[PDB]
């Protein structure tokens, strides 16, 4: 229960490795969905649930549209997965081996640098308000409605101008 | 006999009960006999009451009711959708056309009975057989697959 | 105008969803500007005590703040109790 | 002779009451509700299903079934 | 009322097949518990109502 | 004891799903002037067990063109997400008490859509591809509209928890203040659960079977269980949100009974709707949810932003 | 007739009342005659942990009243 | 937290490496961009949760909003590329050298 | 811990069901059994070919609208603020801008499907 966050971070690294290795975009979207779920779990473990659930929902919608698009136009007769190419699968297992080697090197040589296996699970939650109401992560995002109205208006104008932009690009 | 033989017989009874209480035909028909087949589906006879429910895909089908004239142009398609059904599958030929060609037996473009193409479990005679007769054939098929002794034959192997 | 009313009736007959949507939008815009309870929502949210009221050091120079919670002085919530 | 199945004769003009009726029809799904009511009536009816093989559908003496050879 | 009359018809259909064993026999063979006038019985043992 | 609680949640939900299949057969039959299953068992009550046993003793299909990994992964994913969506519902006490319950519900529903999509793509068939693309369009439309609906309702409620919804409806149903968005939420749940007229993914007449046209036996059973568990799930969510059952602190059995009765009524309404209406065309579903529901949903969202402000009825944080 | 649906409806009703009633009873049994405490905020979680430390049996639901005060 | 942040930084580095090392699929390049975005979101969110910076908690949502606008415009451009060529091949997108 | 436990129990249950579904019945598979289904005839072309999308603009709009949903979702905590006038004005502006974008796309026929 100490290395739970580290296991999640390693799974996120593996998912990003597969996404970098670039299979067919169906499998790329699958890896991105798994990475988004893992990142949601990481934000959940580190603190408020709202940011993790938000990025989860956003990436579910995004990879849904991506799946529709890759079935539309970014497809091939034989879609390429991680196991179809010997070079891609070799790069996958080599990246896993390199990750294990790098975390062992940072455990041994660098001592307490970025990775410490003895200190793992000790520095996840630094300071928490033991007694207290109004502490959850969604309240800051709510404070965007009051404290950062400039942030609110630039986000809203980004979405509005984006609607106009996509209409003009796909106007044809 | 042996105690394990009794257990195997009871397991055979249970499997046969499940397979005969759940018989899903493919949504497949060719002619007037298939019109009588949907008249069996109609509220008077209620194949759904008997537990018999049409499924469109052959993958979810258990039985295939060949209801109509199997032509030469249709025979590869009929064999294909029969082969795509999973293994515990049965065939009910319906009407004189599917049985032995019927009124088109001496035609250049008619397969003289669907038993030349697929192995037929039960033949239902008529032109068309009534929905009563097709329901009778379905119940006779239920009795036939109640008679099956697969685990008992496997044990006696 | 007669033509404006005829267009509005035609819209209400043929596309009532948009008429209801625009009417609800307008009502949601104009209703807080005319309701007398609008200040009460902000006052209730201000009166909700999410944080501890940190006491102030009394130098004997402010007479307005109460010495005890059960004192007549201070922001009482009788308006909320009778709201 | 002939008749029209979908052609409408003249116009009903525009009225506030008629516009409100059409608005309520569109918004409150009135024909969908009465279709639901029709299916509900059928639910509370009696089914037309006989108990085969213990009950058989009616036939006539003219019925053509299995062949047979008779005698004097 | 008529609901109690329906319940009377139901309880006579339940207790009209001989006993509990006869009710279970007709209910698990014919899936039907209606009471009818016995028209006859053939030489093979079929009852007709 | 927690594992026993898991069992007494999971197993009765599965049995209620199977008897929902039976009750759909019976209700559709009696609305179609026939009887439905009454032979297999006393009154047909052994018919779902017969169907389950037949499907689990039929061989599965492993087509040559089919991506085996995603073909296997999709139905177990669908069933797991159905049970996971069932887990946090309060009746009146949830098995897992969450703060952002409806956000968990939305995430798990979208992941179930992904299970449908991956099944359709893995089963390398054109009808499966049609089912996947129709699922994409359907979930686009109902996702945006249902998200705004739930946002407005919980703005009236005040928090994302569901015991808070029980406390909100302690005195009155939310159907009375929020009945237009209750109707739109009901249609959204129909489209989410892929029920007629918005099924469009297991298209019986348009396609052959759609996304599960290559699935047979066991995995097909998993898909069917997931779908009907989602039916009971979404109707239970609808009656928790809008038709608040009577809650008393001294006895929660009254709440459970009232919740059961209203959920059964809503599920029977689903079967009633399937009997009554013909199927939409899947572009008409998108046009409906984007041209009629969505503008009204935005207007009502603005109205429910304004309403506690000018009525001073801002809901409590807790 | 239409009342043949009622056996399946009753089975569904029993299978729907079982999870909520059983969950409430299991919560009451595992928390000792009281409902399971909800810690939606850190203050409530701190209250639960303080009760667990106070009880002396490492169970928060064992409440201590005025018998611990002289 | 430091091991987690190092792993997130390496995840961003891998996604950037994937973006910089093209294959035939522009959609795969856009997916690598979205992976970079996801790593940035998770880093910002865990930093805000670790430092209790509720004032800076709107920043990850703003990142998601602008990045989704980026992804939307990328999908529109991929639509135009596929209408031009029939595929999303960066090897087809090459005729501006002269 | 409890949520993780029940998720794992669901995973184990579904894996057990699919495992017994694949290892319990008798296997008999051949070429015509596992050929893809095209209503009785051979498929003319592979199903991995490009398959045109007539609602792509609506999908991009769905991305933008989903992010508008993400912006609108902290409202149940935003209504607890002291300065409710600023929150109300900002929420009204956001929903009105979203509605104006939808109306502009509807006017410019972006909601209509191509061909
Ligand atoms: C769960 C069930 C798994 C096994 C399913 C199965 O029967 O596999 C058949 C398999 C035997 O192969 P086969 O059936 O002869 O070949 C046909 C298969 O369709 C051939 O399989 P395919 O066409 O489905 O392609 C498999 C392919 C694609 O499948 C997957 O990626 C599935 C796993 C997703 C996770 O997997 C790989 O290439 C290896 C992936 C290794 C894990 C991913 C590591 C990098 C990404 C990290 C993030 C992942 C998210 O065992
Ligand atoms: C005139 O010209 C012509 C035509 O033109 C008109 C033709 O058309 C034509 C072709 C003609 C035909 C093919 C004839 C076909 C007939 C018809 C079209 C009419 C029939 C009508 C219909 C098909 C409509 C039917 C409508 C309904 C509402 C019926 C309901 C049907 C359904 C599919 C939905 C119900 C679902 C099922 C039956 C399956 C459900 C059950 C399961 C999958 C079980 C799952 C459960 C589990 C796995 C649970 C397990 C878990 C547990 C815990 C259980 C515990 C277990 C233990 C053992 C303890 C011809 C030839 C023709 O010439
Ligand atoms: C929870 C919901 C799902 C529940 C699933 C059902 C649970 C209860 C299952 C009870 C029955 C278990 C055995 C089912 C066997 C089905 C397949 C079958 O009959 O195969 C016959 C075959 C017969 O094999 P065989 O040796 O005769 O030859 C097969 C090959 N041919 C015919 C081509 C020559 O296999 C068996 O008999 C295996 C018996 C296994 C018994 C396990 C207990
Ligand atoms: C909900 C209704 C479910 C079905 C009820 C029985 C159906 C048959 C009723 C009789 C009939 O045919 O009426 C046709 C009639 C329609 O006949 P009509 O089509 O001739 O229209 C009348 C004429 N104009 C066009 C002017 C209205 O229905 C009505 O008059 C009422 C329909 C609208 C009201 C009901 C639907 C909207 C309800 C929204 C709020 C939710 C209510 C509570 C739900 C609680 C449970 C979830
Ligand atoms: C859970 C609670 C109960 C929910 C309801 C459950 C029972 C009823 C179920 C009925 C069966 C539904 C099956 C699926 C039907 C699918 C079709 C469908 O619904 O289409 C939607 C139809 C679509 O209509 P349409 O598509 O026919 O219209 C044509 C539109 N064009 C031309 C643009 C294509 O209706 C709606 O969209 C209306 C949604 C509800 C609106 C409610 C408005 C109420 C009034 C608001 C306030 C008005 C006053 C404002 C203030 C004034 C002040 C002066
Ligand atoms: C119970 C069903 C599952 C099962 O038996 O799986 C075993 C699997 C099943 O593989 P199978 O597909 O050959 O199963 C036999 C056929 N049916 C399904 C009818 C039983 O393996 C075997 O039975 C043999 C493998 C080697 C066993 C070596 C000795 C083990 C002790
Ligand atoms: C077939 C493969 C399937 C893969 C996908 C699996 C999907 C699972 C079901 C859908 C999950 C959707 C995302 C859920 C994320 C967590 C939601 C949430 O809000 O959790 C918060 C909650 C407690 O937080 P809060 O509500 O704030 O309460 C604090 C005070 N009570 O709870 C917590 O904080 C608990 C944190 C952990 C919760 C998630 C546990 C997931 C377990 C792993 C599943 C996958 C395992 C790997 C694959 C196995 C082999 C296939
Ligand atoms: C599902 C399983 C099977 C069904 C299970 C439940 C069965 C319930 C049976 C008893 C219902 C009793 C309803 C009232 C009967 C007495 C009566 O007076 O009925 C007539 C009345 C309409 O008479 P009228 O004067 O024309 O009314 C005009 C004003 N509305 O009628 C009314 O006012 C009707 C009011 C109720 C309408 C809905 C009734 C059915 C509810 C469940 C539907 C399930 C569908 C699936
Ligand atoms: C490090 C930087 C250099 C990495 C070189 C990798 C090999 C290479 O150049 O691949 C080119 C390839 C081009 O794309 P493609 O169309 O697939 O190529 C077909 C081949 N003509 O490119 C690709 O396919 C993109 C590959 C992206 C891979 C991202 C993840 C890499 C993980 C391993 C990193 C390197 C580890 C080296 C370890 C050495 C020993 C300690
Ligand atoms: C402030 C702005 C935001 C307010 C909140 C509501 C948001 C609504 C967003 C969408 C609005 C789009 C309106 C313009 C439009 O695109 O109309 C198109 C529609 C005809 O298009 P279509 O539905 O496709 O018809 C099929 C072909 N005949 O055309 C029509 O239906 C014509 C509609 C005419 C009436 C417009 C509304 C009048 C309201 C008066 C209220 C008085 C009180
Ligand atoms: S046997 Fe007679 S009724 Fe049946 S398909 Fe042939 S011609 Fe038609």
């Amino acid at each position: 229960m100490n290395n739970y966050i580290f296991v999640l971070s390693s799974l996120f690294l593996v998912g990003c490795l597969g996404l970098a290795l670039k299979p067919s975009p169906i499998y790329g979207g699958l890896g991105l969905i798994v990475s988004g779920f893992v990142g949601c779990l990481m934000v959940l473990g580190f603190g408020g649930s709202f940011l993790g659930l938000m990025v989860f929902l956003i990436y579910l919608g995004g990879m849904l549209v991506v799946f529709g698009y890759t079935t539309a136009m970014a497809t091939e007769e034989y879609p390429e997965t991680w196991g179809s190419n010997w070079l891609i699968l070799g790069f996958l297992v080599l990246g896993v081996i390199m990750e294990v080697f790098l975390i062992c090197v940072l455990n041994y040589y660098d001592e307490v640098g970025v990775i410490n296996l003895d200190g793992l699970g000790d520095w996840l939650m630094y300071e928490v308000d033991d007694v207290g109401v109004m502490l959850e992560g969604g309240i800051g995002v709510a404070a965007m409605y009051s404290c950062a109205t400039w942030m609110m208006v630039v986000a809203g104008w980004s979405l509005f101008a984006g609607i106009f932009i996509i209409i003009e690009i796909t106007r044809d | 006999r042996s105690r394990a033989e009794y257990v195997v017989t009871k397991l055979d009874d249970l499997i046969n009960w499940a397979r005969r209480s759940s018989l899903w035909p493919m949504t497949f028909g060719l002619a007037c006999c298939a019109v009588e087949m949907m008249h069996m589906a109609a509220p008077r006879y209620d194949m759904d009451r008997f537990g018999v429910v049409f499924r469109a895909s052959p993958r979810q089908a258990d039985v295939m009711i060949v209801a109509g004239t199997l032509t030469n142009k249709m025979a590869p398609a009929l064999r294909k959708v029969y082969d795509q059904m999973p293994e515990p599958r049965y065939v009910v030929s319906m009407g004189s056309c599917a049985n032995g060609g019927g009124y088109y037996h001496y035609s250049y473009s008619v397969v003289r009975g669907c038993d030349r193409i697929v192995p037929v479990d039960i033949y239902v005679p008529g032109c068309p057989p009534t929905a009563e007769a097709l329901l009778y054939g379905i119940l006779q098929l239920q009795r036939k697959i109640k008679r099956e002794q697969k685990l008992k034959i496997w044990y006696r192997r | 105008a007669g033509r404006i009313s005829a267009f509005l009736k035609n819209a209400w007959a043929k596309e009532p969803v948009l008429v209801v949507s625009f009417s609800v939008w307008g009502l949601a815009i104009i209703m807080p500007m005319i309701s007398p309870y609008t200040k009460y929502a902000s006052m209730i949210n201000k009166a909700t005590p999410y944080n501890y009221p940190v006491p102030v050091r009394d130098d004997g120079n402010m007479p307005d703040v109460p010495s005890h919670p059960q004192d007549p002085l201070g922001p009482s919530l009788d308006w909320l109790k009778n709201l | 002779t002939y008749k029209y199945v979908n052609k409408k004769e003249q116009e009903s003009e525009v009225d506030m009451k008629s516009a409100t009726d059409n608005a309520a029809r569109i918004l409150m799904w009135t024909e969908l509700i009465r279709g639901l009511g029709m299916t509900l009536s059928y639910l509370f009816r009696e089914p037309a299903t006989i108990n085969y093989p213990f009950e058989k559908g009616p036939l006539s003496p003219r019925f053509r079934g299995e062949h047979a050879l008779r005698r004097y | 009322m008529e609901l109690v009359e329906v319940l009377k018809r139901g309880v006579q259909q339940v207790t009209g097949h001989g006993g509990l064993r006869g009710l279970l026999r007709v209910f698990f063979r014919a899936n039907d518990i209606r009471i009818g006038t016995l028209v006859g019985e053939d030489k093979y043992g079929n009852k007709y109502y | 004891m927690f594992f026993i609680n898991i069992l007494t949640l999971l197993v009765p939900i599965l049995i209620a799903m199977a008897f929902l299949t039976l009750v759909e057969r019976k209700i559709l039959g009696y609305m179609q002037l026939r009887k439905g299953p009454n032979i297999v068992g006393p009154y047909g009550i052994l018919q779902p067990f017969a169907d389950a046993m037949k499907l689990f003793m039929k061989e599965p299909m492993r087509p040559l063109t089919t991506s085996m990994s995603l073909f296997i992964i999709a139905p177990t994913l669908s069933l797991t997400l159905a049970l996971s969506l069932w887990v946090p519902l309060p009746m009146p006490h949830p098995l897992i008490n969450l703060n952002l319950g409806i956000l968990f519900i939305l995430a798990t529903s979208s992941l179930s859509v992904y299970s449908i999509l991956w099944s359709g793509w893995a089963s390398n068939s054109k009808y499966s591809l049609f089912g996947a693309l129709r699922a994409v369009a359907q979930t686009i439309s109902y996702e945006v509209t249902m998200a705004i609906i739930l946002l407005s309702v919980l703005l009236m409620n005040g928090s994302y928890s569901l015991q808070t919804l029980i406390t909100t409806q302690e005195h009155m149903w939310l159907l009375l203040p929020a009945w237009p968005m209750a109707m739109m939420w009901f249609i959204s749940t129909l489209a989410e659960t892929n029920r007629a007229p918005f099924d469009l993914t297991e298209g019986e007449s348009e396609l052959v079977s759609g996304f599960n046209v290559e699935y047979a036996a066991g995995p097909f059973a998993l898909f069917f269980m997931a779908e009907y568990t989602n039916i009971i799930l979404m109707n239970a969510l609808t009656t928790i949100i809008f038709l608040g059952p009577l809650y008393y602190i001294n006895l929660p059995e009254l709440y459970s009974t009232n919740f059961m009765m209203e959920a059964l009524l809503l599920s029977s309404t689903f079967l009633w709707i399937r009997a009554s209406y013909p199927r939409f065309r899947y572009d008409q579903l998108m046009h409906l949810l984007w041209k009629n529901f969505l503008p009204l949903t935005l207007a009502l969202c603005m109205w429910h932003i304004s309403l506690p402000i000018f009525t001073a009825g801002v809901p409590p944080y807790m | 007739m239409w009342f043949e649906i009622l056996p399946g409806l009753a089975i569904m009703g029993v299978c729907l009342v079982i999870p909520g009633v059983s969950t409430a009873y299991i919560h009451k049994f595992t928390n000792g005659g009281k409902e399971k405490r909800v810690a939606r905020v850190q203050y409530q979680w701190y209250l639960m942990e303080r009760d667990r430390r106070i009880s002396g049996v490492n169970r928060y639901y064992v409440s201590k009243g005025l018998e611990n005060i002289d | 937290m430091p091991s987690t942040f190092f792993n997130l930084t390496m995840a961003f580095s891998l996604s950037l490496l994937g973006t910089l090392m093209f294959r035939s699929h522009l959609m795969s390049t856009l997916l690598c961009l979205e992976g970079m975005v996801l790593s940035l979101f998770i880093m910002t969110s865990v930093t805000s949760l670790n430092s209790n910076s509720m004032s800076s908690m709107p920043i990850p949502i703003t990142i998601l909003v602008f990045a989704a606008c980026e992804a939307a415009v990328g999908l529109a451009l991929l639509v135009k590329v596929s209408n031009t060529y029939g595929t999303d091949y960066v090897q087809n997108l090459n005729l501006l050298q002269c | 811990m409890n949520l993780y436990t029940v998720i794992f129990i669901n995973i184990l249950l579904s894996l057990t069901l699919i495992l017994v579904a694949f290892w319990l019945p008798q296997m008999n598979l051949y070429s015509e059994k596992a050929n893809p289904y095209e209503c009785g005839f051979d498929p003319t072309s592979s199903a991995r070919l490009p398959f045109s999308m007539k609602f792509f603009l609506v999908a991009i709009t769905f991305l933008l609208f989903d992010l508008e949903i993400a912006l609108l979702l902290p409202l149940p905590w935003a209504i607890q603020t002291i300065k409710t006038s600023t929150m109300m004005i900002m929420a009204f502006i956001l929903v009105t801008i979203l509605s104006l974008g939808l109306a502009y796309e509807w006017t410019q026929k972006g909601l209509e499907w191509t061909e």
